[PDB]
DNA sequence: AAAAAAAAAAAAAAAA
RNA sequence: UUUUUUUUUUUUUUUUUU
């Protein structure tokens, strides 16, 4: 039976790429005969090309090149192929293979101009699938041999079954916009009113004190109760700017410059989120930087909210989801919020070890992907929601900034499936 | 609702002249550049080490099989993949006695027992080449597991096995690859447990270091270190441009003398006459002193980037047309005026500053799986978020395991295309040669230059240092 | 020069008389190794600078 | 003695 | 230290205010 394919190709240049091919074929399975490694040495060299082309070659490959189209030996062998095509009545007995850049297509020879040629010029990869592709739709037959190397170099060379495709697809980050601010920040002359040896830190709301002014978003009059002296100030002596300028950049000068002023903005819905967790009664974890915010077990109905567990058990140790909020204003005003797990001894008490709690935020996120952060993220987020859309971090009596539930979403054009 | 662009995911070039996207696919059937004939190994330790490094070559020898194959390909066998022999014959081993090793390693002081193991391995090494007439192109060093429970700092050696230099880290990796730069000696550390794990057990009986799955990843980042120390090239990249000069600059802290004096550290990649890369190092370290700079002198700004110049005109004779520097920390404006000074007229230097601390973590709306790897997202025409780690297609999962976090990339100084910026960096990801991995969360620039930083802070009598790589990783 | 010597020596050569000074019959016959023309890593001495 | 916005050195685990 | 990555710890520095 015929159960071989002959490479046909320039002998003084074309070697390498013969070699390879013929290396890559016989690693797949099949049988392949070249001059290069097959030949048998010392025999009648063109009574055993016609032997093997017109009794056992199933299949003809020609290597094309800038050499290899005006080579005698191979324009003979090509003939007898084509005589041999024409014996068993196979229009797919022959395919040319084009190596060479140069060769364009005008100046290739006529019985390969009929004939469609698969392209190697560009990739010796995608031509060698191309190559398999037209094996299997024209069955050429092929040895099992080790069925493990052999179909695994299969799988290998097709690096081409998952590739990027052009598919819309949406993302939610972990980022919530900022949706308003108060109209102004307030740069309240408090002076000798406000102590000087005092902590604003356990003020009812967020304030800064920088140079001898104090800097908030709430009304000059509502620090009255920690501040008892400040029932007798001036509001006309309130530094008010316009807040949306600042945002924009617009506002610079010798009082404030918008470096420090960004600052003093972050700085101010960093205490106001803090005092949003203390309000909404969630315990608290010391970071090496930030403190993260988790939830008691037995806090939430059954220790989910919405559909998804928040608070869980892995023997001893009860596990608990926590988040931790930054405020940035660099690409939009943004609460960026963290994601981190936490462990515990009796559901309350914190685990004081940290080499424990670290091994065993590893033990349990060893098998949580996406979906298992996404959701729980934006589980939290709706917790601390106080409406469908949006919840309000306060910094005065009347001035709130409402913080949309929902994170930022961006698009891909590029995407992909299991 | 903000639009993120996608950058194409880069190739790297193997033999025939022919690209590949993947590197351990590429090279396992398109073959290296360079043609190493054969490998001439040197092993130095002791006779229970010994013959589970040669276990471990016979294994590799042969082809071993992974688990799942769409993660992690099929590993053809060294000599399948890189054409070059390199056999269990000819190699040059040295002796390491187990009474002698445990002399100095029972040690009350971490610092002495260190340098005393650096040392007794390294004189043997300096002997076996200055006084042998057998050639060893990379000298494999392996070491017993005790040693790497108690050489490093804050190990505290138990008090029921303790029996009995200060100017050395006491790491012993770095001091041992850090006092061996005088003789140009490639040299490869193993752990026991990175050898024939299977031996190790832990108490519940499985293999502590159990690599069932992923013997594949190992047999394929050693074998590719191996055939770079030894002068190989595995792959090249296939999109540099002509005249682009990058360095990447690291800070990295000095304990021995008083205040840590941020010794910097550079690695260069740039074109050369034709088509051969030239990724060497750019070391000339200069130490920045006081606590917490991290801003380095002008003087010292005008030596590195002078001897960074000549580093090309050496080999290509004319001024780079474009210079895009990158490192880990902001730059100010004082060494940017000295940088500009050595820069010549026609020359375009660009200072790009890298970091991953931005907290972005974009979670698609449904799917076990993270972000593609490649996409970025444009703050503006001076800084975006690039995705260098996440999800690759090919690869069957993401290079990350969690969620992963975007690279920011801003054009700190210069003018610079922040889309082309963006097509370099990705592209310089993949220069890993330490490891035989898909791509790199961070590009090699700035990760060789935090190898060669933390080699050269443990020994304070480098002169001169190495500028090739495998000296080094 | 370097190049082409090392091309002959890739070759057999003969000496004039072969009883007294035995040819040498081509390196990787002799040495069972390969050291080839292809390979050689080369380090330019401009002649200006010898002069 | 703070703050935020930037810095490195180390340890632990699980993935390729 | 075959690697990679995500975290957890400290510590530090700058610019400003008292
Ligand atoms: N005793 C010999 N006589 C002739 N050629 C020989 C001999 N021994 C080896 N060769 C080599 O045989 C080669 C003759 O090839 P060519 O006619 O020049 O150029 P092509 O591209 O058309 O050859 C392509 C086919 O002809 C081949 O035979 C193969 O069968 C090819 O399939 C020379 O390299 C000789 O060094």
């Amino acid at each position: 039976m015929r159960n071989k394919i002959f490479i046909s190709h320039a002998t003084p240049d074309d070697n390498d790429f013969t070699r390879w091919l013929a290396l890559k074929l016989i690693g797949l399975g099949y049988e392949v005969w070249c001059d290069i490694l097959f030949l048998d040495k010392g025999v009648d060299f063109w009574s055993n090309i016609e032997k093997v082309i017109r009794e056992d070659t199933c299949k003809f490959l020609l290597v094309s090149s800038s050499y290899s189209n005006q080579r005698e030996g191979v324009l003979k062998e090509l003939a007898v192929a084509a005589k041999v095509k024409k014996q068993l009545k196979d229009d797919k007995f022959i395919i040319p293979l084009a190596i060479d850049e140069q060769l364009s297509y005008d100046d290739i020879n006529i019985d390969i101009v009929r004939l469609n040629a698969i392209d190697f010029k560009m990739s010796w990869a995608r031509g060698l699938k191309d190559i398999l592709e037209a094996f299997e739709k024209q069955k050429v037959p092929k040895e099992v041999a080790d069925a493990s190397k052999s179909n695994l170099l299969y799988q290998q060379i097709f690096l081409h079954d998952k590739s990027v495709i052009e598919k819309e697809e949406i993302y939610d980050s972990n980022w919530l916009s900022i949706l308003s601010f108060p109209e102004e920040l307030r740069f309240h002359e408090y002076n000798w009113m406000l102590p000087k040896r005092f902590d604003v830190r356990e003020l009812t709301f967020p304030a800064v004190r920088y140079k001898n002014y104090l800097c908030t978003f709430a009304w000059a009059y509502d620090f009255t109760y920690h501040l008892p002296k400040t029932e007798t100030y001036h509001k006309s002596k309130t530094i008010r700017i316009p807040t949306e300028e600042i945002l924009s950049g617009s506002y610079d000068s010798n009082f404030i410059r918008n470096a420090e002023c960004k600052r003093l903005i972050v700085q101010l819905l960093n205490k106001a989120f803090e005092l949003r967790m203390k309000d909404k009664e969630v315990q608290e974890y010391e970071m090496s930087n930030k403190t993260a915010y988790w939830l008691e077990k037995g806090k939430l109905e059954k220790d989910k909210f919405e559909k998804t567990m928040l608070v869980g058990k892995q023997k001893d140790k009860n596990w608990h989801f926590a988040i931790s909020g930054a405020s940035k204003l660099y690409p939009f005003p943004v609460l960026m919020i963290s994601s981190h797990i936490f462990f515990t001894a009796d559901g309350k008490k914190l685990i004081d070890s940290s080499s424990v709690q670290h091994s065993s935020r590893r033990r349990q996120g060893k098998n949580w992907w996406n979906n298992t952060w996404r959701t729980k993220l934006l589980a939290f987020i709706k917790y601390l929601s106080d409406d469908d859309t949006s919840f309000y971090l306060e910094m005065g009596s009347e001035e709130k900034v409402f913080v949309s539930n929902e994170p930022v979403k961006f698009k891909g054009n590029v995407s992909y499936n299991i | 609702m903000k639009e993120l662009i996608y950058i194409e995911e880069p190739k790297i070039l193997f033999a025939h002249g022919q690209k590949c996207t993947d590197a351990r696919d590429g090279l396992a059937l398109f073959g290296p550049l360079n043609n190493l004939y054969g490998i001439k190994s040197g092993v130095i330790g002791t006779k229970q080490g010994l013959k589970i490094f040669r276990d471990y070559l016979d294994h590799i020898q042969k082809p071993i099989y992974n688990s799942n194959s769409i993660t992690r390909p099929m590993f053809p066998g060294f000599e399948a993949v890189f054409d070059c022999k390199w056999e269990s014959t000819g190699i040059t081993f040295k002796e390491v006695t187990n009474e002698d090793i445990g002399k100095f390693l029972y040690n009350s002081s971490t610092h002495k027992r260190t340098y005393d193991l650096v040392s007794l391995f390294i004189d043997k090494i300096i002997s076996a080449n200055k006084n042998e007439d057998e050639n060893v192109d990379v000298w494999f060093v392996i070491v017993p597991d005790e040693i790497y429970k108690y050489c490093r700092p804050n190990s505290v050696l138990p008090k029921e096995m303790v029996q009995t230099t200060y100017n050395y880290d006491a790491q012993f990796h770095d001091q041992f690859k850090a006092r061996l730069l005088k003789h140009t000696i490639p040299t490869q550390i193993f752990r026991e447990s990175t050898l024939a794990w299977r031996d190790f057990k832990n108490a519940f009986g499985l293999p502590i270091r159990d690599f069932s799955k992923i013997e594949g990843h190992l047999a394929w980042t050693i074998s590719t270190a191996a055939f770079y120390k030894a002068g190989g090239k595995p792959w090249k990249l296939s999109d540099v441009r002509n005249g682009v000069c990058y360095l990447g600059l690291v800070y990295k802290k000095v304990e021995k003398s008083k205040n840590p004096r941020n010794a910097c550290c550079a690695a260069q990649m740039f074109l050369d006459n034709g088509d051969g890369t030239v990724f060497k190092g750019e070391v000339g370290p200069w130490y920045n002193p006081k606590n917490g700079q991290y801003h380095l002198e002008p003087k010292e700004a005008k030596a590195l980037l002078s001897q960074s110049l000549q580093s090309y005109k050496e080999q290509i004779g004319e001024y780079p047309k474009e210079v895009f520097i990158h490192a880990k920390t902001r730059f100010n404006h004082q060494e940017w005026d000295a940088f500009l000074e050595v820069t010549p007229k026609e020359t375009n230097l660009v200072g790009v500053t890298i970091s991953k601390t931005k907290p972005l973590k974009l979670y698609k709306t449904e799917g076990d799986y993270t972000i593609l790897r490649g996409n970025a997202y444009v703050v503006n025409e001076r800084s975006a978020f690039l995705w260098t780690v996440g999800y690759v297609p090919k690869i069957q999962t993401a290079l990350s395991m969690e969620v992963p976090n975007p690279l920011f990339i801003e054009i700190n100084k210069g003018e610079a295309d922040i889309k082309q910026v963006l097509k370099d960096i990705l592209s310089l990801t993949k220069l890993n040669y330490n490891a035989c991995i898909f791509a790199d969360g961070e590009p090699v620039t700035l990760r060789f230059a935090d190898k060669i930083g933390e080699i050269l802070t443990a020994s304070t009598d480098i002169k001169t240092p190495p500028l090739a790589f495998k000296y080094y990783i």
